[PDB]
């Protein structure tokens, strides 16, 4: 419960290592009681046996002496993976996790074909002020054009609409003053948008 | 409970039929939400966990200061996180990627 | 390139709807043009170029029949110019500027600031209907499209 | 002559004349607007949402202290019915109603001008600090 | 400073990098279409 | 329309890792545009040269 006592954490580490065993006895009878080949091979059990024996093997490791341990993080990680078990029985969640795994193949085409967008459109714009936000001003602008990664992460938040408006007005002020020839940045901003 | 007298259109708007069996089957359905809710609110407390024991130490809680901050953080201020933090500093800005990647789950 | 084709090709059949949002981004802005003919240009500026507000509130005109743009900073003088939009963007002259109000306006972002502006620099109570349309016009074409 | 140049209008109305000239696409209209036989249903339950919760927050919100240039003024005033309409209709849409859910604090003065508001135990009469839930369900009702 | 024996240590700094970079991908690219050219012919002169 | 040798001996580069040089080329040339460092009027620190 995030606190950080003495008496009753030591009592809290012991325990851990004999639910190793208790995450064993059922696997070596699985091992035992169906086939070698037969329970090795179902794309959900083997999950399982990986997960435990990362379980172990970094119980293992923890035991003694490591620089950025992470031993504990992914033991309580895959104490949440038993659950999974759970989620094995009432399939109401194990359907939309397999739909969620299904999807990601199909959803990689688009999402690639969506950051090479951002990355044409954040070097367009890159290129068209490049540094040009001076604004005649001091205060610290929250967004900017002169290096690669300002620029895209500005253009990500054009994209999500917050205050997009505010920068579309101090991109015109910088050079395109209101005018006939000034609105030409404008529309930069309108289609990056839509 | 001054003006309590609205009970007319309960009963006038009883002809269609047409959303009566809506509200039964989201009033039915909202249990599995709550537990969906409530799994989510477990990953969370995992993840704060983590988090705050192996960084964001002082110089709300495991399992509500997330929500806490989500109820600023409905897809409507998360971006204003973000226009704050653009100014510890660096310290753990993953948790802006978790704010990301625990939204993405609920999205 | 099977990805982009198909998405190309989704968009095309709805093309014609997109067409009447122009209808529409032009219509209401035309109304605006009757309505909010330069109803910018008078001020606030407290002594010479310096409006007297902490340059955030809308000096709005002192007009002839009072409850909106009182400007009691105990000495004010009100004067035509430009302290509406931040940088004299947003006004509803200069027709494309009209435009880009009404195009900022359907976004569903930021809408209630210039009608509060609109609203202290006329009056109350008389515009509202006019944004109100608009906006449920708006979410009609979001569903339509 | 204000108020009476619809002719004008009438003018902009003419384009609306194009979409005439639209028919291929006006069927779709003839399927939206006379689509108007499970709308009645809907529509219905919706202004009566926003009745019981318009209504409710004239009590438990009254005085609400209008001031200039503090989130809270004659722009944002609620006393008013129609005002009222409008910032809950505001609230709907989803344009920044974090600050008016963070605008009612129990520690906040609503306004100091009855007389046992004299401020002699420093407590300001106004809790408010219920509407955070309250709008929240209100946006998921109305969402869905 | 002074160098009697024309500095014989150190690398010159009128070094063109691009110069290097450039025949190199232009030798790789002769050795790609010269084996496609050289493959292409087998395969034609043992069809006849 | 010509196809004696020449139209015949050139459809046939069509490699595999011809258009995968083709990408890599494509790629390098992403890069090379990704940093091209901004100055106000033609800075030429050895880099933009």
């Amino acid at each position: 419960h995030y606190n950080q006592p003495n008496w009753l954490t030591e009592v809290q580490d012991t325990a851990n290592k004999a639910l190793l065993a208790l995450f064993t006895a059922e696997m070596l009878l699985k091992m035992y009681s169906l086939g070698l080949q037969a329970y090795f091979v179902s794309l959900f059990n083997r999950f399982d046996c990986f997960v435990v024996c990362g379980g172990i093997l970094e119980t293992i490791l923890v035991e003694t002496k490591i620089m950025s341990p992470l031993g504990i993080s992914v033991l309580r990680c895959v104490r949440l993976l038993r659950i999974f078990k759970i989620t094995r029985y009432w399939n109401s969640l194990s359907n939309l996790v397999a739909s969620l795994l299904n999807s990601v193949r199909s959803i990689a085409s688009l999402l690639l074909l969506l950051f090479l967008f951002i990355i044409i459109f954040s070097l367009l714009g890159m290129q068209l002020f490049g540094g040009k936000f001076n604004f005649d001003e001091m205060q610290t602008r929250r967004s900017t054009f002169d290096n690669f990664p300002q620029s895209l992460l500005t253009v990500f938040q054009i994209l999500t609409g917050e205050d997009w408006n505010s920068v579309m007005y101090d991109g015109i002020m910088a050079y395109g003053g209101p005018s006939f020839p000034g609105m030409l940045v404008c529309i930069y901003f309108i289609i990056l948008f839509i | 409970l001054r003006v309590l007298r609205v009970l007319r259109p309960l009963r006038a708007i009883n002809r269609a039929k047409g959303l009566k069996h809506v509200v039964q089957c989201v009033f039915v359905a909202i249990r599995t939400i709550g537990n969906i809710v409530i799994v989510t609110t477990l990953l969370q407390f995992m993840f704060a966990c983590i988090g705050v024991q192996l960084f964001k130490g002082k110089l709300d809680n495991v399992l509500a200061a997330m929500m806490a901050l989500f109820t600023v953080s409905t897809f409507e201020g998360w971006p204003e996180l973000l226009y704050r933090s653009i100014d510890i500093y660096n310290y753990r800005v993953e948790i802006s990627i978790f704010f990301i990647i625990y939204i993405i789950i609920i999205a | 390139q099977v990805v982009l084709n198909s998405i190309i090709k989704a968009m095309v059949p709805l093309l014609h709807i997109a067409l009447l949002v122009l209808f529409v981004i032009i219509i209401y802005a035309i109304i605006g043009l009757e309505l909010f003919m330069g109803k910018m240009h008078k001020t606030c500026y407290n002594q010479e170029g310096i409006a007297d507000v902490p340059a955030e509130d809308d000096p709005s005109p002192c007009a002839l029949e009072t409850g909106h743009g009182r400007q009691c900073q105990n000495g004010t003088v009100c004067k035509p110019g430009w302290d509406g939009p931040k940088h004299g963007i947003t006004n509803f002259d200069n027709f494309a500027f009209a435009m880009l109000t009404v195009f900022q306006c359907i976004t569903m972002e930021g809408w209630t600031d210039v009608l509060y502006w609109v609203n202290d620099a006329v009056g109350r109570d008389w515009p509202w209907i006019y944004f109100v349309t608009l906006i449920i016009i708006g979410s009609f074409f979001v569903l339509n499209l | 002559r204000i108020s009476i140049t619809f002719f004008r209008l009438f003018r902009v109305m003419r384009l609306v004349k194009l979409l005439s000239r639209g028919e291929g696409i006006r069927t779709l209209l003839w399927t939206f607007i006379k689509s108007f036989q499970a709308l009645p249903y809907v529509a219905l339950l919706i202004v009566m949402l926003f009745f019981i919760y318009a209504v409710i927050g004239m009590q438990v919100f009254g005085k609400i202290a209008l001031n200039d240039t503090t989130e809270i003024n004659r722009n944002n005033n609620f006393q008013t019915f129609p005002q009222a309409v409008l910032l809950l209709f505001r609230c709907a849409t989803g344009e920044a109603w974090q600050d008016i859910m963070l605008a009612c604090m129990p520690g906040k003065k609503c306004a100091p001008e009855s007389e046992p508001s004299n401020s002699t135990e420093g407590e300001t009469p106004c809790g408010s600090s219920f509407a955070v839930f309250y709008f929240i369900s209100f946006y998921m009702l109305c969402a869905f | 400073r002074v160098y009697p024996s024309k500095q014989f240590d150190v690398l010159k700094d009128d070094y063109d990098y691009v110069l290097i970079s450039s025949v190199l991908f232009g030798l790789v690219f002769a050795t790609m279409i010269t084996k496609r050219l050289a493959q292409v012919k087998l395969l034609n002169r043992a069809w006849r | 329309l010509k196809n004696p040798i020449r139209r015949a001996c050139i459809s046939i580069v069509e490699w595999k890792p011809f258009e995968i040089i083709i990408l890599l080329t494509i790629f390098a040339n992403c890069v090379a545009l990704a940093i091209y460092i901004p100055f106000p009027e033609d800075d030429s620190n050895a880099t933009n040269s």
